[PDB]
């Protein structure tokens, strides 16, 4: 994912590890966090 | 009585920084020359002139600023500056 | 550790080292088997002695 | 060589663009989209 880094302007590519649980599919390859359509996660 | 005052001094000091505005969206790229307007030799290189893309009251609309800021405070990435605090903290 | 912003940081799960198997519980059967069989005459003296 | 020159633009991790990268989106501040990298060899 695209994601923002020490600036605020440059943004960087990074990627992560998820467990199938965390994950939602949305619209094969593109999804989001479960918490997207519910609430801010800390 | 000295660590309750010590306490005390910062716990006031948190307190009056704690409601004021935040500057993170100054962790931008700034684009940074040497002030040379009359500059004594005890001053070279101690003021850069760092211009910016800010952000407006608009989200959507942008405007270029410019500031001095002191050598001691602007570190050098990769005429390309950041402030010292980019990968620290916010500052209030 | 990947930064989000000033002093901020996510934390992403990075490459597994070795195989990848998944997570679980061993819970020994003799001593599960011997306990349920307490809860079950206990529950018997509630619900009857020849209560399935 | 991939020298990812970004030929016009800010040259930001995501992309090039002609207009600057927002800092409160994940575009350019009028350009909106993020353009493609030139690149050489
Ligand atoms: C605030 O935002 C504005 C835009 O909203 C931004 O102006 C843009 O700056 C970039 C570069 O800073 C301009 O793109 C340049 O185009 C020229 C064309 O001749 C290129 O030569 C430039 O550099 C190239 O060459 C360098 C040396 O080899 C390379 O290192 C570099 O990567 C390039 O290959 C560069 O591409 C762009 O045109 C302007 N846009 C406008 C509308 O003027 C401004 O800089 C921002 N200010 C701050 C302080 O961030
Ligand atoms: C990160 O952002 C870039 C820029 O938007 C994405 O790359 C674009 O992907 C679309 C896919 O339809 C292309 O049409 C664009 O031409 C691409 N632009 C550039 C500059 O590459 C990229 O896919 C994003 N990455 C993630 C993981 O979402
Ligand atoms: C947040 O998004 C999830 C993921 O879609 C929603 O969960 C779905 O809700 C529908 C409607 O009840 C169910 O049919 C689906 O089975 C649920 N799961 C999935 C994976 O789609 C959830 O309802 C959304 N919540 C809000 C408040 O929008
Ligand atoms: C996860 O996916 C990435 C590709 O998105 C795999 O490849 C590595 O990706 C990183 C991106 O930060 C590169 O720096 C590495 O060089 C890539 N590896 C190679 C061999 O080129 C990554 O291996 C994948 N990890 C797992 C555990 O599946
Ligand atoms: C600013 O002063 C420093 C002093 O070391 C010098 O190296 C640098 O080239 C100067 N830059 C400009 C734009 O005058
Ligand atoms: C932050 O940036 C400064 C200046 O380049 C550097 O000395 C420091 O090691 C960096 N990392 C931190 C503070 O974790
Ligand atoms: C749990 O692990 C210990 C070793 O630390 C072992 O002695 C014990 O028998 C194990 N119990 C079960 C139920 O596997
Ligand atoms: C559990 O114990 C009972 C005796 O109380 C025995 O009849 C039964 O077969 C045991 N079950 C297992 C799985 O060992
Ligand atoms: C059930 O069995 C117990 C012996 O464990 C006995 O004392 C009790 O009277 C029995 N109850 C009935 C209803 O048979």
């Amino acid at each position: 994912f695209n994601m923002t880094t020490e600036l605020r302007d440059k943004k960087q590519k990074v990627y992560s590890l998820f467990y199938r649980l965390d994950v939602v599919q949305i619209n094969n390859k593109e999804y989001r966090l479960i918490n997207c359509n519910t609430s801010a996660i800390t | 009585m000295v660590e309750q005052m010590h306490t005390d001094i910062i716990s006031l000091w948190d307190q009056s920084l704690k409601p004021c505005v935040k500057l993170t969206p100054l962790c931008v790229t700034l684009q940074c020359t040497n002030v040379t307007n009359n500059i004594t030799d005890d001053m070279r290189g101690e003021l850069k002139n760092c211009s910016f893309n800010m952000t407006t009251e608009l989200r959507d609309k942008k405007q270029k600023v410019y500031s001095l800021f002191y050598r001691l405070d602007v570190v050098q990435i990769n005429k390309e500056y950041r402030l010292i605090n980019c990968n620290t903290s916010a500052i209030t | 550790s990947i930064r989000i912003g000033p002093g901020q940081a996510f934390y992403a799960t990075g490459d597994i080292i070795g195989d990848i198997r998944q997570a679980h519980c061993n819970v020994s059967k003799a001593t599960w088997n011997e306990t349920l069989g307490k809860v079950v005459k206990q529950l018997r003296k509630h619900f009857g002695n020849n209560t399935i | 060589n991939k020298v990812k020159s970004c030929p016009s633009g800010e040259d930001c991790g995501i992309g090039c663009c002609y207009h600057g990268c927002s800092a409160t989106d994940y575009g350019c501040w009028d350009g909106s989209s993020y353009a493609p990298y030139s690149y050489t060899y």
